[PDB]
């Protein structure tokens, strides 16, 4: 499923003209400030839910579990601990 | 030793230049103009080429049909071509048909109708030319090469111009172009073959005396180009042959390195598998390419303009899995112009060029083209003795110094057309412009 240079396995290409300029002719950091602020904000905003929802859910579960565990091993939690074991 | 080129001027500033050859019976007279597509802006790009079509579409006296007949009756032919910096209109005839041909050329240049009906008719013919150059692969490659090397500059524009302009070129802008550009101080009347100089000067006084002079007469071959390292890829898997051009910014006509760049070009040279002798050429690249079947052909070039040039190579190959090797070996031969060339290659190339520059001029049309080109680029015809001296002045140190400032580690303009999947990206090509071992 992959060939090599000259016979890579692409369907025939026709009609595409590609253009580019030399690394010495270009400013490598052109538009960096716009990218760093606006591009990163867009990319991050669009993926935020997929991180926030699972992280926040599992952090909540952990927080509840660790707080209960802590309370069961106090004096106040003696009776509830006795039942739990 | 060839006969001396005689040169005279008129009062308007039209140059007349002639080289007589009493051994031939034909003569090529014509007008070389120091003007071409580069003189257009973006809005009238295509005008110079448009005019070339209309020049043969009828004058104030002779109609289109009469024009055809008059030339047919002369016996020879007329020809014209427009380039970026130069326009030519010439007539090849019999010895004694020269006064007729000068008269017809003077007519089509000064007194052309440019009738709205003819503008409208050619506007379709030229539109069809846009879709048929597509076949002339060398021209496609060189036009993309200029377009990218001189990105958004006048030298980068095509001669035909965009489709948009072809539809909007008016007789007004045609007339304006030829009034601004076709002035006497920019024109040379040239005769080669069976011409008398004194006869040609008289014909010039008769037909080209009412030519406008420009307000500010600069010398012939008077011009800032900013070369862009860049690439155009026109991949077409259905084509069997890849066409590749690689160039760097080269030298102008009046550069002090003009001969050095020609010698360097001759060290790499040309190659064509179809020619029998090509497998035995001395050039290292030729030997590599022929032994390994890397290419069908390659042609080194050193194109000059008034203020810049392009120096490089044009390759054709069916070996689509070894394009990488072809480009690699080519650029490693260029590296050697910087690192390795000695008196051995330099003196061999000088020998070959001393003859080559003279051999090229083998007919009246070639002679006229040589007088016309030299007069419109340098302001004078350079004698073969001067040319032999300038070639002899090229040393191996000159070639190395030139290559180290022009080739070594420099940006290239690269155009690939056809099955060029194997042509690597810009960086890997440009990395072959130097050698890490040196």
């Amino acid at each position: 499923y992959m060939g090599w240079w000259g016979h890579m396995g692409s369907p025939p290409q026709k009609g595409i003209a590609g253009y580019t300029i030399s690394p010495f002719a270009a400013r490598p950091f052109a538009g960096v400030v716009h990218a760093a602020i606006f591009n990163t904000f867009r990319r991050t905003k669009n993926q935020a839910l997929f991180v926030i929802l699972p992280v926040s859910f599992f952090y909540y579960v952990w927080t509840q579990a660790s707080e209960k565990n802590e309370w069961l091993y106090t004096k106040a939690g003696r009776h509830e601990l006795a039942k739990a074991l | 030793v060839s006969p001396k080129t005689r040169t005279s001027n008129l009062k308007n500033g039209l140059t007349i230049a002639s080289e007589s050859n009493p051994l031939v019976q034909t003569a090529t007279v014509g007008v070389w103009i120091d003007a071409g597509s580069r003189n257009e802006n973006a809005y009238n790009n295509g005008t110079a080429h448009f005019f070339e079509h209309l020049a043969f579409k009828g004058t104030d006296k002779r109609s289109q049909h009469q024009l055809e007949l008059d030339i047919e009756n002369m016996g020879g032919h007329l020809n014209a071509y427009t380039s970026r910096e130069s326009t030519v209109y010439y007539a090849k005839s019999f010895k004694d048909d020269v006064p007729k041909s000068v008269e017809i050329l003077a007519d089509i240049l000064q007194h052309s109708k440019l009738a709205e009906s003819a503008i409208d008719r050619e506007r379709e013919v030229i539109t069809r030319e846009l879709e048929e150059v597509n076949k002339q692969y060398e021209e496609v490659v060189f036009d993309h090469l200029h377009a990218t090397a001189f990105m958004n500059q006048p030298l980068g524009r095509t001669i035909l111009g965009p489709r948009e302009n072809i539809q909007t070129i008016t007789n007004t802008e045609l007339r304006k172009f030829i009034t601004e550009n076709y002035t006497a101080d920019r024109m040379v009347l040239v005769g080669a073959g069976a011409v008398d100089h004194d006869a040609l000067v008289e014909l010039a006084e008769k037909y080209f005396s009412h030519l406008p002079s420009s307000q500010s007469p600069v010398p012939l071959g008077t011009p800032i180009p900013n070369f862009v390292g860049s690439e155009v890829r026109l991949r077409d898997d259905t084509m069997p042959v890849a066409h590749i051009a690689i160039a760097v910014e080269g030298v102008s006509w009046t550069s002090e390195d003009y001969y050095t760049a020609l010698v360097a070009q001759a060290i790499i040279g040309n190659y064509d598998r179809a020619v029998g002798t090509s497998r035995h050429q001395g050039s290292r690249l030729s030997n590599i390419v022929s032994e390994n079947n890397l290419a069908n052909s390659f042609q080194s070039f050193s194109t000059s303009y008034s203020d810049t040039g392009l120096w490089g190579i044009y390759l054709t190959s069916e070996n689509t899995t070894q394009i990488d090797d072809l480009v690699h070996f080519t650029l490693k031969e260029w590296n050697r112009l910087s690192t390795s060339v000695s008196n051995l290659q330099v003196e061999r190339a000088k020998s070959q060029l001393k003859a080559g520059l003279l051999l090229s001029l083998d007919g009246t049309t070639y002679v006229a083209e040589d007088i016309g080109r030299q007069l419109t680029t340098l302001g004078r015809r350079v004698t073969p003795a001067e040319v032999e001296a300038k070639l002899e002045a090229v040393t191996e140190h000159d070639v190395r110094a030139w290559a180290q400032k022009t080739l070594y580690d420099k940006d290239i303009a690269l155009v690939g057309l056809g099955p060029i999947e194997g042509l690597y990206d810009y960086n890997r090509i440009r990395n072959d412009m130097s050698m890490m071992r040196w």
